[PDB]
């Protein structure tokens, strides 16, 4: 584990993330340069979940008791896509293929453990 | 090749050869010969003076282990002397991608691996050429398996533009590969008349001379401990038809009987995830029943 240094992801729920991430990034700074390109959509608040979602992917949680990766649930992603994609579509921006939601576990499985709302 | 160099790499090399032995142990986990080999043994040559098919695999996978580990040693910040493959960096390798990153220095790993592993192959005899061959067979297995890995640094992460470098495959995949190379190795019948016959053999393929002993049987002269007292697999949800046969293969076909052994183990389980930040996993006592030859 190391501590979150990227601005957009500070105080989202946890202060500790690991590297490399699901996107295969060396430093948080390298990861930050890319997630910062979403800064508009965060301010627009097209989805409340987007900041949490983008941060669970670019700086996934790191726990000292649970050493298996912990991704966001499919439902969390499907809501951020629901809010953001139309607006992004309007400006010629496709919903990123890494952000795809079927690549994520659905909630309600002991085998597929994830992060979501009830 | 001076004792100052031999010492600076020796720690890492020993770790490497062990990885090779451990993977060999993995690949043959449920076979009659189960890699009863030590790291030490490939220096002592005790437990493998038998130019059998299986001795070929040991040479390759351990040579492959030394090279793999030190190539990765080099690439990470472990040796000051070697950087990585800076050659070809910066260039344009294809449509919408460029070279860069830290491509693994395989030629460095091969360099060291030859120094230690091929060193132990003392003698100018036919067996020593055989073993020398098998070393490179595993060594070049490590090289060929290298693949272009990439990171997409386009707009918003799009793979439109990307930086690539040349990376090692997972050592497992090298083990699986060399396992195959072992399964289809071939026997040789044979001073320069011998050295001719070895050059008629592809550098990738494994060479062996003697036929392999009955591995059901104990033969302390060969370092073979017999199949008795070995765990086998009976029941399993997702076991290879191979794995399901392990009990008949290791035990009954060898004359021995199949006994069960009740083991209780403690495993973290039944995990529930609290909202945000935390996950709390209670631990459970679980009963696993193992099987073995008696
Ligand atoms: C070349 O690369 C190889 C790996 O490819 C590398 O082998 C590994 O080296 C590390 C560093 O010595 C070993 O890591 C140790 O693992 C043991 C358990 O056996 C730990 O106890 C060690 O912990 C130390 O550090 C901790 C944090 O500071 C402390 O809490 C602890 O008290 C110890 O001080 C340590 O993590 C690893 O075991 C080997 N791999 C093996 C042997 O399989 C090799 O060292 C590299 N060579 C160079 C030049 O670095
Ligand atoms: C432990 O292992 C030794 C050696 O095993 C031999 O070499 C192995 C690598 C494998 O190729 C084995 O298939 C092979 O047997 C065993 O000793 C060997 O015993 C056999 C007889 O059972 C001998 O075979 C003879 O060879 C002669 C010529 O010298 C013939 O005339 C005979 O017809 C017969 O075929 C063989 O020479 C012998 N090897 C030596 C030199 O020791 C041994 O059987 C085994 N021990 C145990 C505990 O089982
Ligand atoms: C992560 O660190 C931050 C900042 O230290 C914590 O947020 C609060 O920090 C203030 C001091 O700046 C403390 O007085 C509060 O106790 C913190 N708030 C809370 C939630 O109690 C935050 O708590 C840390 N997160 C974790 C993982 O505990
Ligand atoms: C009016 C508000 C306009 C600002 C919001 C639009 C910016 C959308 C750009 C999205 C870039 C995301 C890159 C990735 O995907
Ligand atoms: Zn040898
Ligand atoms: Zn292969
Ligand atoms: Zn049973």
């Amino acid at each position: 584990c190391q501590e979150i240094t990227v601005p957009l992801c500070k105080g989202i729920g946890y202060n500790y993330t690991y590297m490399p991430n699901q996107f295969n990034h060396d430093t948080q700074d390298e990861a930050g340069l890319e997630v910062h390109q979403f800064w508009p959509l965060v301010e627009i608040q097209c989805s409340p979940d987007l900041k949490f979602f983008l941060c669970s992917m670019y700086t996934p949680i790191c726990l000292e008791d649970y050493k298996k990766p912990l991704p966001p649930c499919r439902s969390v992603c499907e809501r951020a896509k629901a809010g953001c994609a139309p607006l992004m579509r309007q400006y010629g921006f496709a919903w990123p293929d890494r952000m795809r939601c079927d690549r994520l576990p659905e909630q309600g499985n002991p085998d597929t453990l994830c992060m979501d709302a009830a | 090749t001076g004792p100052k160099a031999y010492l600076t790499y020796s720690a890492s090399v020993a770790v490497g050869a062990q990885n090779g032995i451990e993977e060999c142990k993995y690949q043959f986990a449920w076979e009659r010969w189960n890699c009863p080999e030590s790291t030490l043994q490939l220096a002592t040559h005790n437990g493998l003076r038998s130019a059998t098919r299986e001795t070929s695999f040991v040479h390759a996978i351990s040579s492959a282990g030394v090279m793999y580990t030190l190539t990765r040693n080099c690439s990470m910040g472990d040796f000051d002397n070697c950087g990585c493959d800076d050659s070809r960096n910066g260039r344009i390798g294809g449509r919408g991608w460029v070279w860069g990153g830290c491509s693994d220095n395989a030629e460095f790993g091969e360099r060291i691996s030859k120094l230690f592993v091929d060193g132990l192959e003392t003698g100018q005899d036919a067996r020593a050429l055989m073993n020398l061959h098998n070393n490179e067979a595993g060594r070049l297995a490590v090289k060929e398996t290298m693949k272009r890995t990439c990171k997409c640094h386009g707009i918003s992460g799009s793979c439109s533009i990307q930086t690539c470098w040349l990376q090692l495959a997972e050592f497992r995949d090298i083990g699986n590969h060399l396992k195959i190379k072992h399964d289809q190795a071939l026997k040789l019948e044979m001073r320069g008349a011998i050295a001719d016959a070895f050059s008629s053999v592809a550098g990738s393929e494994l060479i062996f001379l003697e036929d392999s002993p009955d591995y059901c049987l104990k033969n302390i002269s060969l370092g073979l401990q017999g199949t008795e007292g070995r765990e086998c697999l009976q029941s399993g949800k997702n076991l290879s038809q191979w794995e399901r046969r392990s009990c008949k293969r290791l035990c009954t076909d060898c004359g021995l009987r199949v006994e069960e052994k009740k083991t209780e183990i403690i495993s973290s389980c039944n995990c529930k995830f609290h909202w945000c930040c935390t996950v709390k996993c209670e631990q459970c006592k679980q009963v696993v029943i193992k099987h073995f030859c008696a």
